[PDB]
DNA sequence: CGGGAAAATCTCTAGCA
DNA sequence: ACTGCTAGAGATTTTCCCG
DNA sequence: CGGGAAAATCTCTAGCA
DNA sequence: ACTGCTAGAGATTTTCCCG
């Protein structure tokens, strides 16, 4: 049910940048996806990233690797 | 510093010495010397040393024209993935651009196009094409190519590949399509070690899937959260922190001093 | 308020002071002698 | 790791595939592929005619997604260029043509050789009918037939929701290609691991299935046995 | 990988896929995929991402010409200090350059001049001027301005100052000399917070003083040092390490396993 | 030995392979078809 | 005598760069000055720097500050 | 810190200056300046004549270092341009001219006002004689008199070693200007510190001399007393 | 030992054309 | 065998001042 | 726990014209 | 009210493999 859905959302990865660092910050965990912002979880930490700074993939290689 | 300040402004009108030279030569604290510099219109000659960041939402495409062997190559890139669409067009005109764009909108989901201010892109016919397809147009600041940085870099990459495979074709149109193939499917790197084709598939598939998933979650998970305020809708809870939305302002407040109803 | 000095639109000469209307990340909107301009923050200085 | 037996029992009862067995019971997909083990690149081409012009139409058969355009003439070169464009835009493994002169020319064959497309000489007809219907609905919103053709392609790919799950052809083709990428990645993982030989506790040669961070899954005598990493010695044969 | 290697070279001849795409699509270790890339002449299109470093010895001067309002400004910079010498010259000719250079050699110690390959600098008359003054000429790699980076940056700085003080003069020659004044004495920064004039004075004074000092030290302190070898002349000793010179090779060996005689 | 590929002297086309004669910091001396060239290391690749 | 001379040499400062870092390394201590190289002492450490990478000043501001 | 009394005794015996007292006895130079306390910018200009041309010659009187060149004509503008060049190349505080028309023009005065040079209207003559002697020795190595003038300037500034320490004019001028920079820096330090007032152990107002890292030097009743930092309270008056 | 405020240091950009 | 740099704007980190 | 070797990551450049 | 980026070459750091 709702737990399965939430874990599914949490399988997706988020690459993101901060407002002054041009390096794309490595794969984080997707907690919530909105119209204007996504809420991620990067190394025991909950950031709010705007949508225009966020690349959300599933990464099929890692999904198939388990 | 009253005496020193008057001598330093007299000297700055002639020489425009920087703040250190004034602070040194007239006994002034750095803040006063810097103020004398900052009051001179003639010494404001340098911008702040940073770079902005272009929009990378799933629906943004950056368009540009480029030129090779006398022909005009119209290039689009999907910003999130690096996936390119390119065609040799007969001239740099709004009619060919509107056609390229309407094709692109029929091929992939396009929400926004981002171009420089070339006449082909600001044409009324391109505007009518965007209005029919539901595409929002965004025009960069004039003469700031850094704003189109993604597509300009894709220009460089596409020309490099065309130069690698030019001898395998006759007409430039064929070599361009070969290079688009090579970029989209035969070069892997970036975030998920993907090719651009794989990556765009993943980006768009993820967009659709997450959209549906969160639709179902919000449809099920309905609660209200108080913290410190009012009935702030709940987004996510877990690991000692709660994510909530109070008047379109998403804030992460810890579990303590936050109750869910 | 703020004084804005800027270099715009291929002219390598620096203009200003102008009034600041909006400050984003990467760009500002200035008001110089009734003209609204949009300038990258690489090409402006806000005082 | 512990739900492997549950997965085997589920496959014996219901014959579920590896996707459900790996998503419900939490298994590295190579494990589910072993349990179960113990199109997306096919396009249909065809030229069609309208207002005296030729409309070359490509159909991804698994999704119903269309790529159509007006070409100047029905020659080999034009078809081959359309094919290079299609292949550079999508994963194209196989094309289904109708023995027409353009579809058999030396140039189209050379382009399929360059792109690595296989050529093999009903859905195309019905899809052409749908395309001509939309082209008729929107011919008045445009002057040239090429613009109307692209408008119709847009309407068909993104504005016509049908099928079971109420999707457009674009959503469907994206889903199908994503599935195919998953398939290719799983096959690469299997091909990687299939060259290893394992010796555990020391028993006979066993086949490696996964080298997790806390366990090692193998398969001996058609039996999937989980053992620690220190208790097993992986080699390469 | 015998099967995989043959398919990957066949595919690379057509597409020129990078090493990752091959490693992924044909089961190859990264080293073999990278070798296939590194064997293709057609894929060698990028240099190593570094920058060299220009010589900054006390005697090196970097010369260049620059252009403003239709006139030719000949600019020299002392590399160690940032001190500039600039004159408006009537044309970009070897005769005016030899004269500027011979003046400079009479004003300051010049050992080496470093220029691009403009005709004024490679002229025979400049060569005769350098030979009379004892100046060694070093010519950068052609069309590599980064080699003249110091003087090119000084061009930018001098033009900026000229633009600040242009209205205080009539002829460009006067504004150029004013800007040279302003750069040499009214702008402080760099290593010792100095101006360029102070800094060049310090650099040259230090050169002379250290030369004499070490002359006297080596004249007094005469010993021989064995370590591990032969009679290696002693340079410096202290703090548990000894500095020595064994066959023009200066090595810092600790006090242990090193005896002074 | 070494293969050297280089871009020289304003020609944006990359040439080579050439033989490496000397390797400094910042520059190399190559031998391409009897010609000695001097190239910045930003503009060469040594294999 | 010789001790005074050596301390005098050691009053001079050396700014220097390493073969791949473009930042000029901060004020170090001059131990020896040769034709081809100078021997410095930077933060309890003895480096040998080539002359073309070494700016040697006395820095009169610090000398006057004591 | 402990050699301050030694410095006072040395100044009483020998009247040494602050340089020796600060280098031998290890004192922050403001301390030695207090003990002792209890030209380098002057240039001579003059036009000279040769082969019909005018040679404008500047002499740094303290060192004997020459800046000479052929000018087209003896006008104010030419002299003023020579002066702007000299001032941008060297620290020029004062120029000593000979009331000639060029040396008194409104343009030369405006240039001295811009550069911050003071104008005041034997060594110049002797130096001109030396310059003409070298110009004669090297007139044959050149075609134009301007080249020979610059050759002679080079020979005079760097190839003629004389004086006590066997130096050239260039070495001398560099030494003298380095000394003057030291002087200016010491004066800036003194001006900085002269605005502070100190109270120590709490005694009366004392004058600050140094705020070292382990001690604080002050001067009370013409007596230089060293105290710890915690034992004193610096303020600003 | 503690913050605050000021200095020092570090990061990063355009223009040199 | 030769070689990017310089100075300023803003951000971040260290140092000094009085408790 | 220890090195070695291989992978991953980080740093940094030109060209986009 | 908008905004440098991308991919490759080489260097450095982390991870995995068998003892
Ligand atoms: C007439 C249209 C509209 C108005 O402006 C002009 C001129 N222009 C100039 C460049 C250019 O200078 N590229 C070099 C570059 C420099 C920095 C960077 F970050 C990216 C870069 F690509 C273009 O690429 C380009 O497309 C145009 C163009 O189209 N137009
Ligand atoms: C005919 C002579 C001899 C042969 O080459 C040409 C052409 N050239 C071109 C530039 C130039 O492109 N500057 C921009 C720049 C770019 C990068 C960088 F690191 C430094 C920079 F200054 C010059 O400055 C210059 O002096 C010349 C010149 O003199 N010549
Ligand atoms: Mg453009
Ligand atoms: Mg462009
Ligand atoms: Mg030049
Ligand atoms: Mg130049
Ligand atoms: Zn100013
Ligand atoms: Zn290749």
């Amino acid at each position: 049910e709702l737990q399965k859905q939430i874990t599914k959302i949490q399988n997706f990865r988020v690459y993101y940048r901060d407002s002054r660092d041009p390096v794309w910050k490595g794969p984080a965990k997707l907690l919530w996806k909105g119209e204007g912002a996504v809420v991620i979880q990067d190394n025991s930490d909950i950031k709010v990233v705007p949508r225009r700074k966020a690349k959300i993939i599933r990464d099929y290689g890692k999904q198939m690797a388990g | 510093f009253l005496d020193g300040i008057d001598k330093a402004q007299e000297e700055h009108e002639k020489y425009h010495s920087n703040w250190r030279a004034m602070a040194s030569d007239f006994n002034l604290p750095p803040v006063v010397a810097k103020e004398i510099v900052a009051s001179c219109d003639k010494c404001q000659l340098k911008g702040e040393a940073m770079h902005g960041q272009v929009d990378c939402s799933p629906g943004i495409w950056q368009l540009d024209c480029t030129h090779l062997e006398g022909k005009v190559i119209l290039v689009a890139v999907h910003v999130a993935s690096g996936y390119i669409e390119a065609e040799v067009i007969p001239a740099e005109t709004g009619q060919e651009t509107a056609y390229f764009l309407l094709k692109l909108a029929g091929r992939w989901p396009v929400k926004t196009v981002h171009t420089d201010n070339g006449s082909n892109f600001t044409s009324t016919t391109v505007k009518a094409a965007c209005w029919w397809a539901g595409i929002k147009q965004k025009f960069a600041i004039p003469y700031n190519p850094q704003s189109r940085g993604v597509i300009e870099s894709m220009n460089k990459e596409l020309k490099k590949i065309i130069g690698q495979v030019r001898d395998q074709a006759e007409h430039l149109k064929t070599a361009v399509q070969m290079a688009v193939f090579i970029h989209n499917f035969k070069r892997k790197g970036g975030i998920g070690g993907y090719s651009a084709g794989e990556r765009i598939v993943d980006i768009i598939a993820t967009d659709i899937q997450t959209k549906e998933l969160q639709k179902q979650i919000t449809k099920i998970q309905n609660f209200r959260v108080y913290y410190r305020k009012g009935p702030a809708k709940l987004l996510w809870k877990g690991e000692g922190a709660v994510v909530i939305q109070d008047n379109s302002d998403i804030k992460v407040v810890p579990r303590r001093k936050a109750k869910i109803i | 308020n703020f004084r804005v000095y800027y270099r715009d639109s291929r002219d390598p000469v620096w203009k200003g002071p102008a009034k600041l209307l909006w400050k984003g990340e990467g760009a500002v909107v200035i008001q110089d002698n009734s003209d609204i301009k949009v300038v990258p923050r690489r090409k402006a200085k806000i005082i």
